[PDB]
């Protein structure tokens, strides 16, 4: 699985696959993926 | 990271340098423009203080 | 001139049908398969004259 | 008669074409030598900028209309002479069934994959031999049930007969068959949140019907009796269960449920509460 | 009109021209990512074996170097991929792809182009950045100013057409 | 935005006197070239930056991540 | 990078424009075309005397166009026909060859 | 050293445009050819080349410069290869070389 | 990074803050070490964590 | 600067005067024909998927997507579909060996660079899957670029 977060409440959901797209406990459809666990390497120039 | 100032701006110790040289014009370095009188629109600078016309 | 133009053949009664590399057809994504409008225009001209050989 | 052209690479020869394509040179090369296979690619992408073989096959049509500069008379000699060639084809009941079928689908407010999916239903039967009639009304009803049961969604017999006047026996046995026409080419959640949607219950009420639908299907006792009474005997303890008032008479007339019916399974319901609180 | 009098063909570049008085009246300075993308067939001969083989020992990724190569059979092999077989030499009679390098006159144009002096070829100058660079004593035949106006660059891919196109 | 550091053409370290220039305003109510004459500027190329500065963070942060 | 041909190489000098005879047209083209449908019933390959069969050229690089072989790259097209039952007119002479029915009688034909 | 002329010097409130250096340079070397006319395409995200209209080719016909048209519009665009009979001269030649 | 500004924006707010530079001297470059990546002869290290309360 | 030439500091713009960043978002989403063929976002592997794209597919998750924050650059697969193909249908080259699927994924643009902003997933209105990526890059003022 996946870790997912909610539209409105913000929620670790962390829902598999054949689980449709919905929040459990609110009804918004907006999921979101999250940021990467890894570190990014930028330059100041 | 240590660099100089060629490499980014950011590695830029000194601000801004007031240069100067000749208060008091007589090298004929500049042509000051003047509408009617170049004594009474350019005005004079600190540094005349160290010299004299 | 009679070796290049003749009033008889001003007439049309055969009709020439250009191959797909004057009107290429497109099949995309293997469901939506797209034809040109000249090959809608023939299929008219075969429906029109299959009916009018039926018919007559 | 063959006609399959296979490319290869001359120089290496040691294996079938394993080969990379490159699209912003327009080539084809083989990924050992480097040798190109083929200059000047083709594009799939650009020919299809200017513009259905599932359901129309391969026939084609063009519509004749009124032009910018034309009079009406011809105009109406040309749709006359089509409909002296529209017995050519026996296509005409498949136009007027899927106008029909598309009315009642855009009557009903189904999205568009029911209606594909009762379309496609209907052109898998169509003019077969065990049909054998129903006068179209009872095809298209069990195509718009079968095109229902394929999508995943949930349409009581009730609403489509409230639709559609096909005597639910006929309409049974047509889907049977039908049915069996199906399986020859080769759930009752989803109700809640449709009848919470009809009470306007909020989402806690619609999860502990879900919750208490799925452990009244695993108690098992009366079993279902139909999952209509099910439903609507869940909805009604769930409902119970908190202080929004509707009662029993509303609710029997707003779901079209009896009264006995859903306080025959309240009782029993009341007897199994013990197992059925979620928090 | 879209397909014989005119038509869209390759071989050509289009971006922002700007102003360079450093420049000759005839140069023009073209990007060096330019200079990588286009291409010119050269013949292999024996006065040039020597550096046309350093362009194809160098890469394409260097800008002195090479694309394709063509034998004599009439054949190409892409540089790219042919590093995996290990070495390529060159014999009399092939024509091998390099990358513009200096001194390769190319016809440079803008649109609508209403005059005769609207297309002049000019000499290729290598120079970093991606805006075409040139002397702004040729910016009245092109009737041209220095606010984004953009630019056509035609390089011809053979040597009479070049010297042809040299000449006159 | 949030306070451009350093200067867009001196280089003098401007970012903390922002702090110091909205406390001179809202506390002592003096006018935007006394506080400027009191943070230490001296050349106009830095007063363009406090002077004609949006600071449009605030308006950024009254949204819910 | 086409394939090479052993026919002699010359330029294209003189052209002439005339109308295509019906017999030309017969003789020119290689098939008859009768049924209005694309693609073959299978919804794949081709119909087979249909709008778009094999007999005519052909796209999509893999196909080779049964009757020049070789590639769609180097295939210049075949030509079928459609034999009418009843003659029709073309359009851009249907002034003209009312011209010529104001220029000559219409039973002795002078 | 000090210029001769004085310099109108101060600030001035300026503005960035949509347009681009980097979304604007493209060239093109042999790439993909369209459909219908087996030309290079249009458009610089289908990698698409620069088109050379009538008024080039009038230029080119101006500099008196015909060998540089022709392979302008023969091997810098598209270059068929057909066969023709020597009695009727159209395109009926069935041509099985192999 | 859960700010509402971008990440390579704060990296160049951060490349401009200025740091100190006294004994630089005997820093030797990042291209004149001889080890990989860094190490306590060219560089230094630094780090910020902040979080609302 | 004849000609409307201007000629900009150069320590003005490494302080970071007139940068800009631009935020494209490629907007991809999964289609049902007749219910038959589906398309779904997944990681095609390079074994058994036709028509593959020669962009690298290890900046994809197992959803077929990319999280934001990877930095990315052009001819690179942000979004991983595929759709299901017919043996009999096509052939072509070595279809009849791959027998999955064939790759139809959204890359980002040739020339484009940069950071995976934000991505988010939402079915739309007839419930289809659709996803939205949004890219930022900070595009420093160059000789070429116009004010
Ligand atoms: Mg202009
Ligand atoms: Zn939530
Ligand atoms: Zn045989
Ligand atoms: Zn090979
Ligand atoms: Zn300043
Ligand atoms: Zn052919
Ligand atoms: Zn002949
Ligand atoms: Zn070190």
């Amino acid at each position: 699985t996946l870790k997912y977060i909610c539209a409105e409440c913000s929620s670790k959901l962390s829902l598999s696959r054949t689980d449709a797209v919905r929040c459990k406990d609110c009804g918004h459809r907006i999921l979101l993926k999250a940021r990467t666990k890894r570190l990014v390497q930028f330059e100041a120039r | 990271k240590k660099g100089i100032a060629k490499e980014h701006a950011k590695w830029g110790p000194a601000a801004a340098i007031e240069f100067e040289y000749d208060p008091w014009n007589k090298l004929k370095h500049t042509d000051y423009w003047y509408e009617q009188d170049s004594a009474k629109e350019w005005p004079q600078s600190k540094n005349c203080e160290y010299e004299d016309p | 001139n009679e070796v290049f133009s003749r009033p008889e053949w001003m007439i049309l009664t055969c009709l020439p049908v250009p191959p797909p590399p004057v009107r290429p057809s497109i099949s995309f994504n293997e469901s939506q398969r797209g034809e040109d409008d000249l090959t809608f225009k023939l299929a008219d001209i075969l429906k029109a004259n299959i009916s009018l050989e039926t018919l007559e | 008669p063959n006609l399959n052209i296979v490319l290869t690479c001359p120089e290496c020869k040691v294996y079938p074409p394993k080969i990379v394509e490159r699209f912003s040179e327009g080539d084809v090369v083989c990924a050992l030598c480097g040798l190109v296979l083929s200059d000047k690619l083709v594009d799939t992408r650009s020919e299809w900028r200017t513009f259905n073989p599932l359901l129309d096959g391969n026939n084609l049509s063009t519509r004749i209309g009124k032009g910018e500069t034309t009079d009406m008379r011809f105009t109406k000699e040309l749709n006359k002479a089509q409909g002296k060639n529209v017995m050519d084809k026996k296509d005409n009941e498949v136009q007027a069934a899927f106008a029909k079928i598309t009315m009642l689908c855009d009557a009903a407010e189904l999205p568009k994959i029911v209606k594909d999916c009762a379309k496609e239903a209907y052109k898998l039967c169509h003019d077969e031999k065990t049909l054998k009639g129903k006068s179209m009304e009872s095809i298209m009803a069990a195509s718009i049930l079968i095109g229902c049961r394929r999508a995943e969604v949930a349409r009581t017999f009730k609403e489509i007969q409230s639709l559609i006047h096909v005597k639910t026996k006929e309409f049974g046995k047509t889907l049977n068959i039908m049915k069996n026409i199906l399986r020859g080419k080769s759930q009752n959640l989803t109700y809640i949140p449709r009848f919470c949607s009809h009470l306007g219950l909020p989402m806690q009420v619609t999860t502990s019907a879900e919750y208490t639908a799925k452990k009244c299907k695993e108690i098992k006792e009366i079993a279902g009796k139909s999952p209509i009474t099910i439903a609507v005997v869940s909805i009604y303890l769930n409902i119970l269960l908190f202080q929004i008032p509707i009662t029993a008479a509303k609710v029997g007339q707003t779901l079209q449920v009896t009264e006995g019916t859903i306080k025959s399974g309240y009782k029993i319901l009341y007897e199994h509460r013990d197992k059925l609180v979620d928090p | 009109r879209g397909n014989l009098m005119g038509k869209r063909v390759d071989f050509s570049a289009r971006t922002v021209i700007s102003g360079d008085p450093n420049l000759e009246l005839d140069q023009v300075g073209v990007p060096k990512s330019i200079a990588k993308t286009l291409t010119y067939p050269e013949v292999v001969t024996p006065y040039n074996i020597d550096r046309l083989t350093q362009l194809v020992r160098n890469g394409p990724n260097e800008h002195p170097g090479a694309k394709y190569v063509i034998r004599d059979s009439g054949d190409r092999i892409d540089l790219r991929y042919s590093k995996r077989a290990g070495d390529i030499q060159l014999q009399y009679g092939w024509k091998v792809e390099r990358h513009i390098m200096d001194n390769d006159p190319v016809l440079f144009n803008r649109q609508p182009s209403l005059h005769k002096m609207s297309m002049m070829a000019h000499r290729v100058k290598v120079i970093p950045y991606s805006t075409f660079r040139l002397n702004l004593s040729v910016t009245s035949p092109y009737n041209a100013d220095f606010d984004g106006d953009e630019m056509n660059l035609h390089v011809p891919q053979s040597e009479e057409t070049r010297a042809e196109l040299s000449q006159l | 935005m949030i306070v451009p550091v350093r200067c867009f053409s001196c280089g003098k370290v401007v970012g903390d006197k922002w702090e110091s220039y909205l406390n001179l305003l809202q506390e002592d109510e003096l006018d935007e070239g006394t506080a400027l004459s009191r943070l230490g500027l001296k050349r106009y190329c830095c007063r363009r930056m406090i002077l004609t500065h949006v600071d449009l963070i605030e308006k950024f942060l009254r949204y819910n991540p | 990078g086409q394939q090479y041909s052993s026919a002699p190489l010359r330029t294209v000098k003189e052209v002439q424009f005339g109308l295509f005879s019906p017999e030309e047209v017969r003789a020119i083209s290689v098939a008859k075309i009768r049924f209005p449908e694309t693609m073959d019933e299978t919804q794949t390959r081709a119909k087979i005397g249909g709008l778009n069969d094999p007999r005519l050229g052909s796209i999509d690089r893999n196909l080779k166009c049964q009757t020049c072989q070789e590639g769609m790259n180097e295939c210049p097209g075949h030509f079928g026909h459609i034999d009418l039952a009843k003659p029709v007119f073309h359009v851009g002479f249907i002034a003209k060859i009312k011209k010529v029915c104001e220029c000559v009688c219409m039973h002795c034909g002078k | 050293k000090k210029l001769m002329a004085q310099i109108f010097f101060g600030p001035t409130y300026y503005q960035r445009l949509r347009h681009m250096v980097d979304d604007k340079i493209h060239a093109r070397a042999r790439g993909p050819m369209q459909v219908l006319t087996r030309q290079p395409v249009e458009g610089r995200s289908r990698d698409g080349g620069l088109r050379f209209g009538e008024m080039e080719r009038d230029c080119m016909i101006a500099h008196g410069a015909a060998s540089f048209l022709k392979e302008r519009l023969m091997e810098a665009s598209d270059a068929f290869r057909v066969h023709i009979c020597g009695i009727c001269g159209l395109m009926t030649v069935i041509a099985k070389l192999n | 990074n859960t700010t509402v500004l971008a990440d390579e924006f704060i990296a160049h707010r951060l490349g401009l803050i200025p740091l100190q530079s006294m004994d630089i001297e005997q820093l030797e470059y990042s291209r004149d070490c001889f080890c990989e990546d860094h190490c306590d002869k060219c560089s230094v290290v630094l780090t910020l964590q902040a979080f609302g309360e | 600067n004849q000609e409307d030439s201007m000629i900009m500091n150069q320590s003005s713009i490494d302080r970071g005067l007139f940068r800009s960043l631009f935020f494209r978002s490629y907007m991809d989403q999964e289609k049902k024909y007749g219910m038959s063929i589906t398309e779904t976002f997944e990681k095609p592997q390079r074994t058994n998927t036709l028509r593959m794209k020669h962009g690298t597919y290890d900046k994809l998750d197992d959803d077929g997507l990319i999280a934001p924050g990877v930095r990315v650059s052009g001819e690179d697969v942000i979004i991983g579909k595929t759709t299901p193909i017919s043996p009999d249908e096509e052939e072509l080259g070595q279809r009849t060996a791959y027998h999955s699927k064939r790759d139809a994924s959204t890359p980002l643009r040739s020339t484009e660079n940069g950071i995976v902003d934000q991505v988010l997933v939402t079915t739309n209105q007839d419930g289809l899957k659709f996803v939205k990526v949004r890219v930022r890059t900070t595009k420093i003022p160059q000789i070429g670029d116009k004010f």
